[PDB]
C-alpha cells in the first residue's frame, strides 16, 4: 500500500525512499531543475536536454528529489501546484 | 469515503462511473440516516467506551503500565487513553464516511514509525483497541454491531 | 382513528390548553399543501391493482422458493391470499396517507399481524420485501409529473415512505 | 348510489343526527369540483361515436383473435361486432355518468357489481375491456384538471377489471 | 483495440509531464495490469516489469529479491515507481527519450 | 480531492472538535441532495457525446474560429475541442457527485489558463462553449440538478477567465 | 410501534395525567 | 429595469423615505405570484429551439413573399436572422418572467424598436405573427401550469401590443 | 462483476478490502436477488426487444437496410439483427455482474475494429442499440429502468 | 376435504350423535365405487407425461397469439412455455388425487378456491385450460365406468372455468 | 480470474444463450453465502497476523528446518517464510469471496512447485503449514464459513504437491 508499513533497518525488504504518501494519493508538484548525466563520457550514449520542468506526484517527489541531487543536479524551484496543506482528510 | 474513492477510482480509469459505481453511492446516501445513528451512539459514551476500554488493557497488559511500562505514572496514563480517545474519534469519522479512508490517512499510514519512535509497544495498543471493540460492540445491536466492531478490527489489522 | 388536525386537538385537550399561534400556522400550512396530498392519494388508488400484481411477480421470481411445492404462497388459495393481504395493506396505508396521521394503518391493520403471521407459518420477513417492493413502486408514482403542474412534493413523499416502513416492521 | 351527496346524508342518518359542517363541507367540495366534472362530461358526449368506433378498432388491432375464431364469444360475423361496440357504449356511458354525479355511483349499481359473473359465464375476456379503455384515456384530449376527472373514473373500471 | 490515454497524451504532449511521466503513468494504469499484471506472478510481473519500463533483463538475484520484495509489498504502484525513480532509468532515460 | 463530508470531516478535525450540530447539519443536508446527484450523473454519462455535440454547435460552430486561420481549424485542432470539451463535462459531473469544486482547481484549474495562453488557445470562445454546454445540461438533468451542475460550470469558467 | 390493544391511537386517556393520580397501565 | 422592486425604490428614493410598510408588503407579492411565473420560466427555456421553431416558420408560412428577391428574408443570411430575432424575443420574454415586471422588454425590445424597424424596412406585422402564433399554441395545462400560462401570455401579448 | 474487480483493485493495493469495499459486496449480494428478477424480464423479451429494437433502427437510418447499406437484403438484415441480439445479451450479464467488465471484455473493447473492418457503420449500430434501451425500458419500471437503461447507454457511450 | 367419508361425519355431527345406517351406507358407496377410481388413477398416472406434453400442445395450436405476443402472460418466451406446462401438470395432478380420495375434494381446496382472482390478476384467461382438458377427456384411452369416474373430475373442473 | 458470477456467465455465455434455470440456480445459491463470506473475510483481515503466527508455531516453529542446517534458519529466510505465508492466507480469502480458484492458479500455484524446487523449498512442511493454517482458520470464521475457506487452502496444498 503506502510506504510507511513498518519498514525501517533491519527489515526484509531492502532500506530504500519512504515517502509520506497516502493511498493513492493526489498531489503532485511543479518542479524545475538541471540534471548534467556525469555518465556520458564513458558510455557515449546520445544526448538529452538536462534542463527539465515537469509535474512529479507528491507520492514520488522525495524520490524523484532524493535522486536529482544524487547525480549532482541543483532544484531550481519546485511548488505544490495541486493540493491541499495540512490536510487531514482528502489526499486522496 | 465511499464517494470519494469511487470518483478517483473512474478518475484514472479516464471514465465516468458505471451503475456498479452510481448504484452504491445512491444505496451509500440512502444508508446516510442510519450511520449518523450509529456515530451519535459512539459520540457521547467515550466516557466508558474509553475508560473501560483501558480498563481492559491493563488487566491483559500490565507490562506497559507497571513501572517501566511506557503508560507508567499520572502522567503516561493519562496520555496512555488519549490515544484510544484519537482512535475512537477516527471510527466515528469511519462510520459516517462509510470506509477507513478517514482512519487510513489519520493514525494508521506510518503509524508503526510513531509508535517505534514512541518506545511505545505497538501490539500494546492494538490491544487497547481490541478492549474499546468489546465494549462498543456491546452498547448496539446485532446489525449495527457488525459495522462498529468492523472498522476496529481493520484498525487492528494495519497496527501490527 | 384520528386525523393529522385531531391529533393536535388531542394533545392540547389533555393540558388543557388553547391552540397557540405557532401551531395555526403549522395547521394553516397543512391545508396549504392540500391539493398535493390528494394528488398522492389519486395517484396511487388509480394504480392499486399494478402495485399489487407487479410487485408481487417480482417477489416469487427474486424467492423462488415460496411457489414450489411446499412453499407458502403454492396454491390458488395460498396465492390468493398472499395478494389479499397486499391489497389489505396498501388500503390502510392510503387511509394513512389522505389522513397525515398513521392512527388508523395500526387500530386496525397491524395490530396482531404479526402474530397472525408466526400461527399460519408465514415467513415475515418475505412478507416485509412485499411491502417494500410496493413502496417504491408507489413512491416512484407519486413524483412524476404527468398531468401535475411543477412543484415540490418532497416532504409529502417521504411522509408515504414512512407509512409504508412502519407496515414493515410491524409485520416481522 | 354512491355520491358525495347522498354518502352525507346516509352518515348523518346512520348515527341519526342532523346535517352539521362535517357534511356541510363534503358537499361544497363536490360542488367546487362539479365545473371540471361537467367539462369533462360534456366533451366526452360529444366526441362520443369517434371514441367508440376508435376503441373497439384498438382491440381488434391488439387482440386479433378476436375478429378472427369461430364461436359466439368473438367479433367474428357482423353481429359479434355490433355486440362490441354495444359495449364499449356502456362502458363510455357510464364514464360521463359518475363525472356528472360526482362519484363512483352509477357505474357501480349499472356495470360492476355482477360484473365479475357475467364475464366469466358469458367467456368475455376482461383484457379486451382494459385495451379498450386505455384508448379513451389516451384519446379524450381533454387537458389539466378535466383530464384528471375523466381519467378518475377511467382508472377505477380498469382495477376492476384487473 | 482503440485504447485511448486522451489526458496522458494531452499533459505528454504539450509537455505538462515528461515522457517518464507518461510513462510511469501508463505502468499504474488499469488497462496495464489488466494486461501484464493480473494473469501473472508477482515472480513473473517483476520480469515483465523489467522488458517494459527498462529495455533489459533482470541482471542478477539480488536485483531480484529488492524489486521482489518493492512488488510484495506496494504491488503496482510501488514496483513501477520503484523502477521509474531508479538512476538507471535516468541515465539512459531523463524526461524525454521513450 | 475532497467531497462535502470530507469538507465537514476536514473542518471539524482541524479544530480537534467532533462533529457537532453545526458540521451534521450540513451533512444532513448533502444527504439529502444525494439522490439528486447520482440521477444528474446518470444521464449525464448517458448524453456525453450528445451534450457536447449540442454545446459546439451552438456557441462555436459556424464562427471563424472554426474556419481558415480561426483557432480550431485543423482536424487535429478541432479534434482537439471535443475531447478537451469532455473533461469540461465530466469533471463537473466529479464535482456534481462530490458536492466541492475542489477536485477542478486540483485537476484542471491548475496550470490551465497559464496552459492555453501558450497554445494560443482563446479564454473567450472557451468560456461561451462551457456556458453553451452549461445550458444543455439544464436541459437534461432538470431545473435545480441543473443549477447543482451548473454551479460547477461557471467555477471552472471563473477560475478559467 | 402503536398503541395498545384496544386503545383507539391518539383516544388515550392517560396522556396528560397527574402522575400524583396516575396508575400503570397493565 | 421596471420591476416590483424598483418602483418600491424608485418612487421612495424620489420622496426621501425608508422603506415602509407599503413597500414591504409589494415584495410580499414577489413570494406569491413568483412561484408560478417562474415556472414559464423554466418551461420556456428548456423548450426554447423548439418553440422558435414552430413559431418562426409561421412567419414565413403565412407570409410567403418573404423569400422572393429585394425583400427582407431574401437569402440564407436574412433567414437566419429572422429566426435570430424571434429567439431574441422569446429569450427577454424569459427574462421578464424572471425579473417580475416588463424590464428587459421596455429596455430592450422595445425602446428603438420602431427605429430601426423602418429603416431596415423590416415589416413588424411580421414579427407579430410569429409572437401570435406561440400565444395560441398554448396549451394551458399541457405546455405549463394554468397560472404559469396566464404569465407567460401576458408578457408576450404585451410585446404583440408594443409591435402593434 | 464488483465482486471481482473490488478484489483486484485492493489486490494490486496490497491490502486486503476496506468496509468501502466489503459494505458493497454485502450490499450487492443481498441486491443479487432484485437483479435475478430485472434479467428475468429481458430474457424472454428478447422476441419483442430485439425485432421492435431494429424496427426502429430501420425507420432512423434506412441507409443501412437500403440498396448499398450494410444490411440489405434478406441475408445481412438477419445479420443484422443477431448482433442487437447479442448485445441484449451482454446487457443482461451486466445487469447480473452488476458492471459493465462482461460487456466491457466483449462486444466493447476493440470493437470499432471490427466494425470498420467489416465496413459496418459503427454509428448505425449505436443507434441500433438506443432503440432497443426505449423498448427495454418501457417493460420495466422506474426503478429498474435507471437500471437496464443504464448499461444501455454505457454500450452507446463506448460505442462512439 | 369433500370425501364420502367425512361427508357422513359431518353429517353425524351436525346433530352430535352417532353414526348411523345413514352414515355407513354412504361410505358403503365410496368402497363400491373405489375399484373403478383406483385403476382410473393409476392410468392417468402412467400416462401423464403424454397427457400433459399433448394437451399443451392442443393449446398452442387452437391459440396461436399465445405464442407470438410479448409479454408475461404469454408463452412466448421459454420461461411462458415452461410455466404453461406446469398449470396442465397441476390439473392432471388434481384429477388423480379425486380419484384417490373419492370426492372432489383436494382439488377444491387446492385447486378451484382462489383460481379466479388469479386469472384476473395475472391476465390468464380460463379458455386455454377448458382446451387444455378437453384434450385429457378425450385421450387418456380409457372405457367403461373407469372412463366415467375420470371424465366426471375433468368435467368438475370445466364447469369451475366456466 | 473469475468468481462465481463471472465463471457462471461465462458457461452460459461460452455456449451462445441467456442465463436459464440451472444458471441462476447456482448464482442464487451464491448470493444466499455471499453473507457468510464478507463476514470470513472480515475476520481474517483482523487476525491475519495472529493466525500465521498460530501456524508456524503449531506446524515448523521447532522442527529442524528452523535449526541450522534446514530450511528456515537464517533471518532472512525465516522472514520470507510469514512473508511467503502470508499470501496464502491472502489469495485464500480471495478465493473464499470470489467463489472461484481461478485466481489462485492464476497468481499463486503457476509456476510454484516450479519455484520452490529451484530454491530447495521443503514442499512437504509447506503443505503441512498450510493445513495447520487452514486449521487455525477454522477456529475463528467458524464451522461452514471454514468449510468455505478450507476448501481453498487444500486446493493450494493440492496443485502445491
Ligand atoms: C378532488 C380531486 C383533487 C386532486 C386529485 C388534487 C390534485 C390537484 N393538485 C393541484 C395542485 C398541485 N399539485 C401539485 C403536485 C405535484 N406537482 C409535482 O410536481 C409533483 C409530481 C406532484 C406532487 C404529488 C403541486 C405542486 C400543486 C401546486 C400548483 C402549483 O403551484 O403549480 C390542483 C389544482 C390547484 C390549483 O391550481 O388551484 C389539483 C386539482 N386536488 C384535488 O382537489
Ligand atoms: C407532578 C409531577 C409529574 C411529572 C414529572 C410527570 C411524570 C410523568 N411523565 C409521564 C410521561 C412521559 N415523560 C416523558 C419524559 C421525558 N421524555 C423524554 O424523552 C425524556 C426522557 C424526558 C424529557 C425530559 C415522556 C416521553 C412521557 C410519555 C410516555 C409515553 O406516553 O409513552 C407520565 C405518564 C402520563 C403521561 O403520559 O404524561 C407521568 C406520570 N407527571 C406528573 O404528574
Ligand atoms: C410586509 C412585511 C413583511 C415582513 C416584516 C416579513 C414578516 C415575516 N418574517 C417571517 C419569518 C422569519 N423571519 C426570520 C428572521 C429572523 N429571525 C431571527 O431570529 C433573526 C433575528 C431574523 C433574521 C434577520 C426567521 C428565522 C423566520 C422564520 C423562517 C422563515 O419564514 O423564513 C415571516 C414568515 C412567518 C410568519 O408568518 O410570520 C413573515 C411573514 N415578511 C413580510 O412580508
Ligand atoms: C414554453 C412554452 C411551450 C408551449 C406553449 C408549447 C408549445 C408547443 N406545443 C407543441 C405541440 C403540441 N401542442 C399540443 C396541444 C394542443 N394543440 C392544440 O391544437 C390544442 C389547442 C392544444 C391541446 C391542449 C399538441 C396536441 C401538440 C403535438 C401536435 C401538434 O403540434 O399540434 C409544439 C411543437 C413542438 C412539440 O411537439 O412540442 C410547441 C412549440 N411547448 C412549449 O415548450
Ligand atoms: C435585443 C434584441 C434584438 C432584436 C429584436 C433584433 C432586432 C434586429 N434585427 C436586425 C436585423 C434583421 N432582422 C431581420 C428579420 C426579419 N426580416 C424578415 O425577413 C422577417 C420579416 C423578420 C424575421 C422574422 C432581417 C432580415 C435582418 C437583417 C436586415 C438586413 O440585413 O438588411 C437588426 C440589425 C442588426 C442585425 O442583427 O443584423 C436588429 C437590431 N436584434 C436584437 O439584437
Ligand atoms: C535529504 C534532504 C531532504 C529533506 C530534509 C527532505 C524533506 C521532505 N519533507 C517532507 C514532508 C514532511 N516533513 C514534515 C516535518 C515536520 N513537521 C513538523 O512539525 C516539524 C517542524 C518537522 C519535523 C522536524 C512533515 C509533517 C511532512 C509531511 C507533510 C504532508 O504530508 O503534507 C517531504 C514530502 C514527501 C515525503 O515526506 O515523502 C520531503 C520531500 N527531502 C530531502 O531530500
Ligand atoms: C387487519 C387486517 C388483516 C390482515 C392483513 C389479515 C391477514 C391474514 N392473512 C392470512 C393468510 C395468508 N397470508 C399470506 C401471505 C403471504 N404469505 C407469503 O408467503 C407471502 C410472503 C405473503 C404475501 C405475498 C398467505 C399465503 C396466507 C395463507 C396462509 C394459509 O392459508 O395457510 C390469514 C389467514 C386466513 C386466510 O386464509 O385468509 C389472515 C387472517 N387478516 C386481517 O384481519
Ligand atoms: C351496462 C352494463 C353492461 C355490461 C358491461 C354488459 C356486458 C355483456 N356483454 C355481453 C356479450 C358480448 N360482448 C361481446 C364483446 C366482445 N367480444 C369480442 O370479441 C370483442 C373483443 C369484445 C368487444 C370489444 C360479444 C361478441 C358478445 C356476445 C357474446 C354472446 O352472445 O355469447 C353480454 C351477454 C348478453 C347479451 O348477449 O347481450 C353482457 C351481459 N351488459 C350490460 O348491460
Ligand atoms: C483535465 C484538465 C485539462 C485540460 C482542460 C487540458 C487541456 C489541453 N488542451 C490542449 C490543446 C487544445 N485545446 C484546443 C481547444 C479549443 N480550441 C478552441 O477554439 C476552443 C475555444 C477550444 C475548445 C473548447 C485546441 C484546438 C488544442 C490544440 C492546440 C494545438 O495543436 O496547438 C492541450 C495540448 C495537448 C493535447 O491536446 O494533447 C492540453 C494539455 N489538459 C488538462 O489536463
Ligand atoms: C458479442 C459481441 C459481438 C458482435 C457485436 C459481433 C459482430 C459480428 N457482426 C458480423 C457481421 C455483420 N454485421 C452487420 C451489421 C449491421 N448492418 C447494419 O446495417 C447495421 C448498422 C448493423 C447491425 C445493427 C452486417 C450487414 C454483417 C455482414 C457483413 C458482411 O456480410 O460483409 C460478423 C461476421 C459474421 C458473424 O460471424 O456473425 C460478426 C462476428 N460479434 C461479437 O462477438
Ligand atoms: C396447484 C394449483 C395452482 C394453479 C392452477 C396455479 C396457476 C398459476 N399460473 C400462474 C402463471 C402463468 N401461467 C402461465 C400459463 C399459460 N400462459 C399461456 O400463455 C399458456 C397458454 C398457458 C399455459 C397453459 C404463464 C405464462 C404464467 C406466468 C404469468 C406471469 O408470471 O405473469 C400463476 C402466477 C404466479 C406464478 O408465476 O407462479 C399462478 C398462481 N398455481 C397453482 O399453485
Ligand atoms: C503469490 C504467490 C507466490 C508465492 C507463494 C511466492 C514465493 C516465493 N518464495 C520465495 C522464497 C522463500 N520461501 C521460503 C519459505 C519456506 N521455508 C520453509 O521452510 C517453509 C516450508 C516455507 C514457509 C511456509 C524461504 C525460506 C525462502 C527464501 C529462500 C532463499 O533465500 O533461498 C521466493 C524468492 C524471492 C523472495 O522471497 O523475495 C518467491 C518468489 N511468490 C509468489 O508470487
Amino acid at each position: 500500500a503506502y510506504d510507511m508499513d513498518g519498514t525501517g533497518a533491519g527489515s526484509l525488504e531492502p532500506r530504500g525512499i519512504k515517502s509520506s504518501a497516502v493511498e493513492k494519493d493526489s498531489r503532485c508538484f511543479k518542479v524545475t531543475f538541471v540534471l548534467p548525466s556525469q555518465s556520458r563520457l564513458y558510455t557515449f550514449r546520445e544526448l538529452q536536454n538536462v534542463y527539465t520542468t515537469k509535474m512529479v506526484p507528491f507520492s514520488s517527489w522525495y524520490a524523484e528529489q532524493q535522486r536529482i541531487q544524487k547525480m549532482g543536479g541543483k532544484i531550481l524551484k519546485v511548488e505544490l501546484v495541486a493540493g491541499g496543506q495540512m490536510r487531514s482528510v482528502g489526499n486522496q | 469515503s465511499i464517494v470519494t474513492k469511487s470518483i478517483v477510482n473512474a478518475d484514472a480509469e479516464a471514465r465516468y462511473l458505471s451503475p456498479g459505481e452510481l448504484d452504491r453511492i445512491k444505496s451509500f446516501v440512502l444508508s446516510g440516516q442510519r450511520r449518523l445513528r450509529i456515530a451519535q451512539t459512539l459520540t457521547e459514551n467515550r466516557e466508558r467506551i474509553v475508560k473501560q476500554g483501558g480498563q481492559q488493557l491493563f488487566q491483559r497488559r500490565p507490562d506497559v503500565v507497571s513501572p517501566g511500562g511506557n503508560a507508567y505514572g499520572e502522567e503516561m496514563t493519562a496520555t496512555c487513553l488519549r490515544d484510544l480517545d484519537y482512535y475512537l474519534r477516527l471510527v466515528t469519522y469511519g462510520i459516517i464516511a462509510g470506509d477507513v479512508t478517514p482512519i487510513e490517512e489519520i493514525g494508521l499510514v506510518g503509524v508503526k514509525e510513531m509508535y517505534s519512535a514512541l518506545g511505545t509497544p505497538i501490539s500494546g495498543v492494538a490491544e487497547g483497541i481490541r478492549c474499546m471493540k468489546d465494549v462498543a460492540c456491546s452498547l448496539l445491536s446485532g446489525e449495527d454491531a457488525a459495522e462498529v466492531g468492523f472498522y476496529f478490527d481493520y484498525t487492528l489489522a494495519a497496527m501490527q | 382513528m384520528l386525523d393529522a388536525f385531531a391529533k393536535v386537538v388531542a394533545q392540547a385537550d389533555a393540558r388543557g390548553e388553547f391552540l397557540s399561534n405557532t401551531q395555526i400556522d403549522a395547521l394553516s400550512k397543512m391545508v396549504k399543501e392540500g391539493n398535493q396530498r390528494l394528488d398522492i392519494v389519486n395517484k396511487v388508488t388509480s394504480n392499486a391493482s399494478a402495485i399489487v400484481t407487479n410487485s408481487a411477480r417480482a417477489l416469487f421470481a427474486e424467492q423462488p422458493q415460496l411457489i414450489q411445492p411446499g412453499g407458502n404462497a403454492y396454491t390458488s388459495r395460498r396465492m390468493a391470499a398472499c395478494l389479499r393481504d397486499m391489497e389489505i395493506v396498501l388500503r390502510y396505508v392510503s387511509y394513512a396517507m389522505i389522513a397525515g396521521d398513521s392512527s388508523v394503518l395500526d387500530d386496525r391493520c397491524l395490530n396482531g399481524l404479526r402474530e397472525t403471521y408466526q400461527a399460519l407459518g408465514t415467513p415475515g420477513s418475505s412478507v416485509a420485501v412485499a411491502i417494500q417492493k410496493m413502496k417504491d413502486a408507489s413512491v416512484a408514482l407519486a413524483n412524476d409529473t404527468t398531468g401535475t403542474p411543477i412543484g415540490d412534493c418532497s416532504s409529502l413523499v417521504a411522509e408515504l415512505a414512512g407509512y409504508f416502513d412502519r407496515a414493515a416492521v410491524s409485520v416481522v | 348510489m354512491k355520491t358525495p351527496i347522498t354518502e352525507a346524508i346516509a352518515t348523518a342518518d346512520n348515527q341519526g343526527r342532523f346535517l352539521s359542517n362535517t357534511e356541510l363541507q363534503a358537499v361544497n367540495g363536490r360542488y367546487q369540483r362539479a365545473t371540471a366534472s361537467l367539462t369533462a362530461a360534456k366533451a366526452l358526449t360529444g366526441s362520443a361515436q369517434r371514441l367508440i368506433t376508435g376503441a373497439a378498432q384498438a382491440v381488434y388491432n391488439k387482440f386479433p383473435y378476436t375478429t378472427q375464431m369461430p364461436g359466439p364469444a368473438y367479433a367474428s360475423s357482423a353481429i359479434g361486432k355490433a355486440k362490441c361496440a354495444r359495449d364499449i357504449g356502456y362502458y363510455l356511458r357510464m364514464v360521463t355518468y359518475c363525472l356528472v354525479v360526482g362519484g363512483t355511483g352509477p357505474m357501480d349499481e349499472y356495470l360492476v357489481a355482477g360484473l365479475e359473473e357475467i364475464n366469466r359465464s358469458f367467456d368475455l375476456s376482461p383484457s379486451w375491456y382494459i385495451e379498450a379503455l386505455q384508448y379513451i384515456k389516451n384519446s379524450h384530449g381533454l387537458s389539466g384538471q378535466v383530464a384528471n376527472e375523466a381519467n378518475a373514473y377511467i382508472d377505477y373500471a380498469i382495477n376492476t377489471l384487473s | 483495440y482503440g485504447f485511448s490515454f486522451s489526458v496522458l497524451e494531452s499533459q505528454v504532449k504539450n509537455g505538462q509531464i515528461s515522457i517518464k511521466e507518461f510513462v510511469r503513468s501508463l505502468g499504474k494504469s488499469s488497462v496495464y495490469q489488466k494486461q501484464f499484471y493480473q494473469p501473472y506472478v508477482n515472480s513473473r510481473v517483476v520480469e515483465l516489469a523489467f522488458r517494459h519500463f527498462l529495455g533489459r533483463n533482470l541482471s542478477s538475484l539480488a536485483e531480484f529479491q529488492k524489486f521482489f520484495a518493492i512488488l510484495s509489498k506496494k504491488g503496482l504502484t510501488g514496483l513501477v515507481d520503484s523502477l521509474i525513480n531508479s538512476r538507471e532509468y535516468s541515465d539512459y532515460f531523463n524526461e524525454e527519450t521513450v | 480531492m475532497q467531497d462535502a463530508i470530507t469538507s465537514v470531516i476536514n473542518a471539524a478535525d482541524v479544530q480537534g472538535k467532533y462533529l457537532d450540530a453545526n458540521s451534521v447539519e450540513k451533512l444532513r443536508g448533502y444527504f439529502q441532495t444525494g439522490e439528486l446527484r447520482v440521477r444528474a450523473a446518470a444521464t449525464i454519462a448517458a448524453n456525453a457525446a450528445t451534450i457536447i455535440k449540442e454545446a459546439v454547435a451552438k456557441s462555436l460552430l459556424y464562427s471563424d474560429i472554426t474556419r481558415p486561420g480561426g483557432n480550431m481549424y485543423t482536424t487535429r485542432r478541432y479534434a482537439a475541442c471535443i475531447r478537451d470539451l469532455d473533461y469540461y463535462l465530466r469533471y463537473a459531473t466529479y464535482g456534481m457527485l462530490a458536492g466541492d469544486p475542489s477536485i477542478l482547481d486540483e485537476r484542471v484549474l491548475n496550470g490551465l489558463k497559464e496552459t492555453y495562453n501558450s497554445l494560443g488557445v482563446p479564454i473567450g470562445a472557451t468560456i461561451q462553449a462551457i456556458q453553451a454546454m452549461k445550458e444543455v445540461t439544464g436541459s437534461l438533468v432538470g431545473s435545480d440538478a441543473g443549477k447543482e451542475m451548473g454551479l460547477y460550470f461557471d467555477y471552472i469558467c471563473s477560475g478559467l477567465s | 410501534q402503536l398503541a395498545p390493544p384496544g386503545i383507539p391511537p391518539g383516544e388515550d386517556a392517560r396522556n396528560n395525567q397527574s402522575l400524583r393520580q396516575y396508575v400503570a397501565r397493565p | 429595469m421596471k420591476s416590483v422592486i424598483t418602483t418600491v425604490v424608485s418612487a421612495a428614493d424620489a420622496a426621501g423615505r425608508f422603506p415602509s410598510n407599503s413597500d414591504l408588503e409589494s415584495i410580499q407579492g414577489n413570494i406569491q405570484r413568483s412561484a408560478a411565473r417562474l415556472e414559464a420560466a423554466e418551461k420556456l427555456a428548456g423548450n426554447h429551439e423548439a418553440v422558435v421553431k414552430e413559431a418562426g416558420d409561421a412567419c414565413f408560412a403565412k407570409y410567403a413573399y418573404l423569400k422572393n428577391p429585394g425583400e427582407a428574408g431574401e437569402n440564407q443570411e436574412k433567414i437566419n436572422k429572422c429566426y435570430r430575432d424571434v429567439d431574441h424575443y422569446m429569450r427577454l420574454v424569459n427574462y421578464c418572467l424572471v425579473v417580475g415586471g416588463t424590464g428587459p422588454l421596455d429596455e430592450w425590445g422595445i425602446a428603438g424598436a420602431r427605429e430601426v424597424y423602418r429603416t431596415l424596412n423590416l415589416p413588424t406585422s411580421a414579427y407579430v405573427a410569429s409572437i401570435a402564433y406561440t400565444r395560441d399554441r398554448l396549451c394551458v395545462p399541457r405546455d405549463m401550469s394554468a397560472q404559469a400560462g396566464v404569465e407567460f401570455s401576458a408578457y408576450l401579448d404585451y410585446l404583440i401590443n408594443a409591435l402593434s
